This record gives C-alpha cells, sequence and structure tokens, in this order.
C-alpha cells in the first residue's frame, strides 16, 4: 500500500526499489504574445529515479521536442514518465530489477500500472511523504545536464556523493531529503549556506561540498535553522 | 401462452415472475403460473419469509421444454425440474387451470418492459454463463460470484461472464498504452466485439442479463460486470452509431425499472457520473442522462 512514516525504513532494507519524481518532467515558462495573449515555452526537463538504499540516480533528460506537435502536455507527461521508467527497467539486468516502485505523485500510479502490466510481481506503490524532489534541479550540476542537452539522454548519478562510506544509507536520506527541503523552501539562502567557506570545494564528480564530518553537523543545523525559520517569515511566529 | 405449475406451496414466501411478485402463504393452495408470454426468456425467483437471506431463481424459456415447480424438505428450496412427459404435464395443468389455482401473468397490453428489458438475452447464451449442462434452465443466486472474483472459490456454482479488466494486457496493446487506457475503442471494438462476443447483440445481452441478476437476486458480481460494459462503451471514442443507440434505450428501461430504495446499492456513482458528464458518450444517452437526473439527481 501507501509509503508513510510507519514503514519508512523499508526504504533501506535490501529488496531494491525506486522513487520515481515527475514534478519536473514537463517544464515551461509563461510569457506574452505580441498581441498581448498568453503563451507558454516548453523547457528541458527530467524524470527524478532514485534508489534510497544506493543513491543511484538515472536522470532521464526529458528534451521539448518530445512534446513538439503534442496535446495534452500535462497528462502526456505522466505517460512518458511511464514508458522512460519501463524502458528503464526492461534494460536492467533481472536482478537489479526493482521489487517496488514509488511514485511521488498519486496520478503516476494508472500511467506507471499500465506501461509495467509485463511486470506483474513490481509493485507500483504511492506515497504520503510530501518529498521535496522538486528541488533537484537547484543542484547546479544537474539542472547545468538538464538545460545543455540537446537531445534526450540518460545521466547516472550518486545523489550521495561518497557519503555512504561513512553513514548509513538512512542517514544519507535524511540529509538528502533536510538539503532538498531547505533548498525548496529558500533557494538563495540554503546556497549561500552550502558554499559561504570558499575553502570546502565540490569534487569534479560530486553535486555536494567534500565536508567533514563536524562540518555536515553545523550545515546540518543551519540548514534546520532556514525551514524553521522560513516557516516563520512564512506564517508569522 | 406457456405454464409453470407448482406441486404445493409449503412454505411462506415471495415469489417473482419477471418484474412481477406475490406472496404466497405458507401451505396456500398455489399451483403455478399461467399465461406466460411465448418468446421471452424468463425468470421465477423466490425469498422465503423466514430468511430473507438468499434471493434464488431459475432462468427459462417455455419453448424448450415443460417446467415445474416443487418444493425440496431436504436442500430446502424451490427447485424448478423438467417433466418429460408431454401428456402428463398438459392433463396436470388442465386440471390446475379448471380449479383456478394459478396466478396469471399480469401484463398490461400497453406495456413493452420486460421485452425491452431483455430484447438482446438468449437462453443459450445464459447458459453458457451459468454452467449446468444437464438442466434446459438455469439457477442463480445472491451469493454466486463471477470467474473473475474467484480470480481476485467452487468453478462449478460460479457466473462465467466475459472478464473485462481496463488495466490487463488484453486491454492495452503493447505501445499503445496511454492510447489504449484513454480511448478503450480497440478494446471494445476488436478485442471485444469481433473477438470475443462477434457482434453487438451478443454483448448487449450479456450486459441485460447482469443487470437483472443485480437487481432481481442483489448478486453483486453481476452488478460490477453490469458497470463494466457500460463503462468500456462510454470510454471508448469510436463506437458504432447504431450500439450508442441502442445502448441508450437498455440504459433507459433498466434505470426505470430499478426500484427507487435500491438505486443506493445497485448504482455505481463513478461510473455513471464519468458516462454521463466526462467520457466521450457523455452527449449521446439523451433519453438515460434526462431519466437519471429526474430520478437519481442524488447519486449525480
Ligand atoms: C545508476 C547506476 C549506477 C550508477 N553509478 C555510477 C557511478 N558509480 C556508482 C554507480 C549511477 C546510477
Amino acid at each position: 500500500g501507501a509509503m508513510n512514516s510507519s514503514n519508512y525504513a523499508e526504504l533501506f532494507n535490501n529488496d531494491i526499489k525506486l522513487f520515481v519524481d515527475d514534478t519536473n518532467v514537463y517544464r515551461v515558462t509563461v510569457h506574452k504574445t505580441f498581441e498581448g495573449n498568453v503563451a507558454t515555452k516548453a523547457i528541458n526537463g527530467c524524470i527524478f529515479t532514485l534508489n534510497p538504499k544506493t543513491g543511484h540516480l538515472f536522470l532521464k533528460i526529458i528534451h521539448t521536442s518530445v512534446w513538439a506537435g503534442q496535446k495534452r502536455l500535462s497528462q502526456l507527461a505522466k505517460w512518458k514518465t511511464a514508458e522512460e521508467v519501463s524502458a528503464l527497467v526492461r534494460s536492467l539486468p533481472k536482478e537489479e530489477q526493482p521489487k517496488q516502485i514509488i511514485v511521488t505523485r498519486k496520478a503516476m500510479l494508472d500511467p506507471l500500472e499500465v506501461h509495467m502490466l509485463d511486470f506483474p510481481n513490481i509493485a507500483i506503490r504511492p506515497t504520503e511523504l510530501r518529498l521535496p524532489f522538486s528541488a533537484a534541479m537547484s543542484i547546479d550540476k544537474l539542472s547545468d545536464v538538464v538545460m545543455k542537452a540537446t537531445e534526450p539522454q540518460m545521466v547516472l548519478f550518486n545523489i550521495y556523493d561518497d557519503w555512504l562510506d561513512r553513514i548509513s544509507s538512512y542517514t544519507a536520506f535524511s540529509r538528502l531529503t533536510l538539503l532538498l527541503r531547505a533548498l525548496k523552501t529558500n533557494e538563495e539562502s540554503a546556497k549561500m549556506i552550502l558554499l559561504s567557506d570558499p575553502t570546502i570545494t565540490i569534487k569534479s564528480y560530486h553535486l555536494w561540498p567534500s565536508f567533514t564530518d563536524e562540518q555536515w553537523i553545523t550545515i546540518e543545523s543551519q540548514m534546520r535553522d532556514l525551514i524553521l525559520t522560513e516557516y516563520g517569515r512564512k506564517y508569522n511566529v | 401462452m406457456n405454464t409453470v405449475p407448482f406441486t404445493s406451496a409449503p412454505i411462506e414466501v415471495t415469489i417473482g415472475i419477471d418484474q412481477y411478485s406475490f406472496n404466497v402463504k405458507e401451505n396456500q393452495p398455489f399451483h403455478g403460473i399461467k399465461d406466460i408470454p411465448i418468446g421471452h426468456v424468463h425468470v421465477i425467483h423466490f425469498q422465503h419469509a423466514d430468511n430473507s437471506s438468499m434471493r434464488y431463481g431459475y432462468w427459462f424459456d417455455c419453448r424448450m421444454g415443460n417446467f415445474y415447480i416443487q418444493y425440496d424438505p431436504k436442500d430446502g428450496l424451490y427447485k424448478m425440474m423438467e417433466e418429460r412427459d408431454g401428456a402428463k404435464f398438459e392433463n396436470i395443468v388442465h386440471n390446475f387451470k379448471e380449479r383456478q389455482m394459478m396466478v396469471s401473468y399480469p401484463k398490461i397490453d400497453e406495456d413493452d418492459t420486460w421485452y425491452n428489458l431483455t430484447e438482446f438475452v438468449q437462453m443459450d447464451k445464459i447458459r453458457k454463463i451459468v454452467r449446468k449442462d444437464e438442466n434446459q434452465f438455469s439457477y442463480v443466486d445472491s451469493s454466486m460470484t463471477t470467474v473473475q472474483e474467484n480470480e481476485l472459490s467452487d468453478p462449478a456454482h460460479s457466473l462465467n461472464y466475459t472478464v473485462i479488466n481496463f488495466k490487463s494486457r488484453e486491454a492495452i496493446r503493447p505501445g499503445h498504452e496511454m492510447e489504449d487506457f484513454l480511448d478503450k475503442s480497440y478494446y471494445l471494438n476488436t478485442v471485444m466485439l469481433q473477438g470475443i462476443f462477434k457482434n453487438s447483440s451478443n454483448y448487449f445481452g450479456e450486459l441485460q442479463f447482469a443487470f437483472l441478476n443485480a437487481m432481481f437476486f442483489g448478486n453483486y458480481g453481476s452488478s460490477l460486470q453490469w458497470h463494466a460494459m457500460i463503462e468500456l462503451i462510454c470510454s471508448s471514442a469510436t463506437v458504432p452509431k447504431h450500439m450508442l443507440d441502442k445502448l441508450d434505450e437498455i440504459l433507459y428501461y433498466q434505470i426505470k425499472t430499478l426500484p427507487e430504495q435500491y438505486s443506493d446499492i445497485l448504482l455505481n456513482e463513478r461510473v455513471w457520473n464519468i458516462c454521463l458528464y466526462s467520457s466521450f458518450q457523455k452527449n449521446s444517452l439523451h433519453n438515460t442522462e434526462k431519466i437519471m437526473e429526474n430520478k437519481y439527481p442524488e447519486l449525480l
């Protein structure tokens, strides 16, 4: 059934699973036309498919050409997501295929279920968590590869960098969701926190800076403050 | 006109014949039902006074034999049976009519209700849904489950309706997932009409038979099947024009005949609101939509 607080540690057991987030697949800017009407212009998107135990991120880049001449694009985006997830699963060896796929939005359940009818033993599940994966495009290197793409492309990233060498996947997921929640609530402040100290760099093959354990506790503390604050500035408390 | 005689009425029972029903008291001198219109299927059904649980009954066609009812005190129900000795049967019936111990099938001359409910229902197709080949008539009751229900437990006593499942490989062509799931025309016209049912008459017959089992026996899997067959048509962008016109008539008379107080259980809000207001065929069911909105505006 649905994924929620009560079954949160299932994510870190040894049954292969993937989160699928479609919130960045179909992206538009809205603008005025010369006649003073409103029009949209699509920009490149991405499917965010993440193994929470390993940190594996299969980032499928959705190039704007996929929308050309299509109607009802927000509905098509869910089926395009489903088609690409299904294609990914079919491309993996049997022992790498997931046993469950968890969609972050319930409107993906039927599209994914239909595309995965060939895989009756893969559970398609919703979740009651309000996970912050939409903020993935606030990670500079991920935004960069999406916006530069001139064709459809799959790019393979570890979203935990090398963290699992030192911490567990439960702790790594908690750090990731905290960083992303911060970036979603106030991107500028979050990014200021992450970079203010020039001496801490981001390795060429990493997404996040190379903090020591002690520096990560400071950072994590600053991100919590931000989220509680912005919750202040937002609700006046 | 044909006759279904009763040996006796040992237990108090409400007896239904088609859409008619009457009360028989324990050991009342009731010996059956006469003037039954030839040319239609019929159903005779029962609800015991003592146990309103288990409505049950028999689908039959008088052209296919001489049938009578006889209570069985061991199994505790009114059983339909065939009399093969035709001279014996005529004599029995003639005696019962002379003593006027039969109720008359009370069809009003203006009235086409039963015809309109059973237009496409054939006894030969009923017998393929209800498998009991040694008898010419078919037993149904409230509790019988459908083949699809058993997939989700006694097979000999199942209702073998055509399985319809919108999220199945049968319904969805590889490569047309979004297309086939949002516009079920392939599934309706190629898979079901051309492939399984062969023509829309056989389709409509199963649909009408499912509705009637739902209404007369409160058979829940029948109700599921009726709604599924409606939804498949309404969710298809491409339906023959004659099928839509006939569907509208079919549904009109089902809704007209439904007991006003059973609407809450026998009508699925989601299917009906989708079919009348959202589906491809939202504008094609004029009679059904008008009677739905004037009789059950709460459901909508
Ligand atoms: C999907 C599968 C594998 C990876 N990586 C590649 C880099 N090394 C760790 C594993 C990423 C996404």
